[PDB]
Formats: C-alpha cells, sequence, structure tokens
C-alpha cells in the first residue's frame, strides 16, 4: 500500500494473507466473506505468462493477522485449502477480465474479535454506492514503495497498511490506459490535481476495495485488487475487480442451498 | 441473514476507526 | 523476515 497508514488492531477482520509454503512468502491478499470461503483475485494462482500456476497444496490461508511477518499464535488461524475455483472466463491474456477466484476451506473457521466475514454487495447497495467520488478502502501487506534503493530500508510494512481511495469516472479510467477494459472492472484513486496519493501495489493483490453503508453500519466488500501500472503515479489509477457483477458465479460456485 | 460487515471491536462496541469518517463524508459532498 | 509456522503445516 503506497501512502497508506497502519491499520488499527481488528480493523479488517476480514483480511486474510495468501501464503505459500515453500518458498515461504506471501503470496497475496484475500477476504473471508464466511466461515468456510475466501475471495481473492484469479491473478493470485494463476499466470502463465509467468508459469504462475498454484494449486491446493502450495498455499496456506492466514486470517485474523496484524503483523506481516509474526506469527500471531494467538490471535491469527491458519488453514488449508481444500478447493480452488477460478472464473472459467479469466482472460489473463490481454486485460485480466474477471479477475476473481475463490477458495474453500478444509475446515470452517471460529470467528473471532479479529476474524470477521465481510459482506457481498446486493442491487440497491451497489447501485448507490459505487459512485464516482465516493471513498473506498484499501488494505494490506504490498510494498510501499513502487520501487526503493536496495538494502537501504525495507520495502514492506510491519503491519497491515489501509488507504482510502475515491472512486474514478470510467471516462477518466478508460483514457488513463491503452488496456481494454471492461465493465468487470473499476478505478480509484486521487486525480493529479487533487493534491492526495494512494494506491495499492504489488503484494495487494487480492485484497478487498470495501465500502461502509451509512444507512445499516456494514462493510461491503465492492473490489478486488486486481492490476495496475506502477504505484501511486500521476495520471494512473488502480483496477478493481466488479464484485457485484461477478456475483451470479459466486453464488453458483458456492451453492448454500 | 448471517451477520457481516459488523466488526466486533468497532461497530460493535459502538466506537469508530481514525479514518472512517473520511469515507462517510465522501457521501455527503 | 517471517518468524515460523509449526510444521504441521509445512
Ligand atoms: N493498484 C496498483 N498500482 C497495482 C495493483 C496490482 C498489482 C499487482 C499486479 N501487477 C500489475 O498489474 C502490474 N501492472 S502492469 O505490469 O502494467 C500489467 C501487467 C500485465 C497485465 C496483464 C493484463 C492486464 C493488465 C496488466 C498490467 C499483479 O501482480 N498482476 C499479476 C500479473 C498480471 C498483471 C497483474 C500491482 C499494482
Amino acid at each position: 500500500i503506497v501512502e497508506g497508514s497502519d491499520a488499527e488492531i481488528g480493523m479488517s477482520p476480514w483480511q486474510v494473507m495468501l501464503f505459500r509454503k515453500s518458498p515461504q512468502e506471501l503470496l497475496c491478499g484475500a477476504s473471508l466473506i464466511s466461515d468456510r470461503w475466501v475471495l481473492t483475485a484469479a491473478h493470485c494462482l494463476l499466470y502463465p505468462p509467468w508459469d504462475k500456476n498454484f494449486t491446493e497444496n502450495d498455499l496456506l490461508v492466514r486470517i485474523g493477522k496484524h503483523s506481516r511477518t509474526r506469527y500471531e499464535r494467538n490471535i491469527e488461524k491458519i488453514s488449508m485449502l481444500e478447493k480452488i475455483y477460478i472464473h472459467p472466463r479469466y482472460n489473463w491474456r490481454e486485460n485480466l477480465d474477471r479477475d476473481i477466484a475463490l477458495m474453500k476451506l478444509k475446515k470452517p473457521v471460529a470467528f473471532s474479535d479479529y476474524i470477521h466475514p465481510v459482506c457481498l454487495p446486493d442491487r440497491e447497495t451497489a447501485a448507490s454506492l459505487l459512485q464516482a467520488g465516493y471513498k473506498g478502502r484499501v488494505t494490506g501487506w504490498g510494498n510501499l514503495k513502487e520501487t526503493w534503493t536496495a538494502n537501504v530500508g525495507k520495502g514492506q510494512p510491519s503491519v497491515l497498511q489501509v488507504v482510502n481511495l475515491p472512486i474514478v469516472e470510467r471516462p477518466v479510467c478508460k483514457d488513463s490506459t491503452r488496456i481494454r477494459i471492461t465493465d468487470n472492472m473499476f478505478c480509484a484513486g486521487y486525480k493529479p490535481d487533487e493534491g492526495k496519493r494512494g494506491d495499492a501495489c504489488e503484494g495487494d493483490s487480492g485484497g478487498p476495495f470495501v465500502m461502509k453503508s451509512p444507512f445499516n453500519n456494514r462493510w461491503y466488500q465492492m473490489g478486488i485488487v486486481s492490476w495496475g501500472e506502477g504505484c501511486d503515479r500521476d495520471g494512473k489509477y488502480g483496477f478493481y475487480t466488479h464484485v457485484f457483477r461477478l456475483k451470479k458465479w459466486i453464488q453458483k460456485v458456492i451453492d448454500q442451498f | 441473514e448471517a451477520d457481516c460487515g459488523l466488526r466486533p471491536l468497532f461497530e460493535k462496541k459502538s466506537l469508530e476507526d481514525k479514518t472512517e469518517r473520511e469515507l462517510l463524508e465522501s457521501y455527503i459532498d | 523476515d517471517f518468524e515460523e509456522i509449526p510444521e504441521e503445516y509445512l
């Protein structure tokens, strides 16, 4: 997270960390949408062009974390995947369209003060919160800078980082990339004349872009950290997966009934 | 049905986080 | 960096 802040403890109880077994390393961010399901970006598990293709046994899921590196024995919970689901039409070849993916935990997790699920939006909610100008929040343990002087510092944060960015008008988004953006994406960030900065960055992928409803006081996950051209560049914005549109697929996969 | 979106140490404790208002105000602009 | 997690997971 570029230009973010240390999050307060228990500020994003739905924040999940995607941990790789060997080598041990932080793969991506993710979110807990329930007792056994985790929502993340597809590109975190599969991106052929870089020979990226994780399977259920290569990863671990760590829920309830604050610190990036510590093993929070009393608070966090480590889970194993039972099955991974990637959107059938995830376009890793040209624009990362439908960059979404669900992961099914082996055993349900016990909610706590540190572990709590985020909500998925419904038609009206999406309709009224997803408006240009409105602010969303992004969280993660990714890079603090797009680039930095080697060995002179630490590109990564110690604790979970948080940033609040505004939603940008589609047209403004479209004119900022040579990429073919779809209706399954959205962009956020401040504009050059806005006076503020902020962005997600490598390591933040899969993380949730949430929004709070003033009428019910609940947090809704409206987007997923997807892709971006650098980090915190002027005249550039971050692209998020449009959770609401891909909701039927989620629905279809989950099978709560 | 299942509760979600209500942070156990915040909403449920009637407390708010440090930059939450920046979110809320952005609505009533 | 990472502190080591229980090996059962690794
Ligand atoms: N908000 C941001 N500033 C942000 C958000 C996410 C990331 C991580 C993300 N990296 C990038 O998007 C690097 N940007 S990029 O190199 O401009 C890039 C590369 C490949 C692309 C393929 C399809 C569509 C867009 C692409 C954009 C990543 O790991 N990806 C996996 C590999 C494909 C690209 C995405 C980086 C920055």
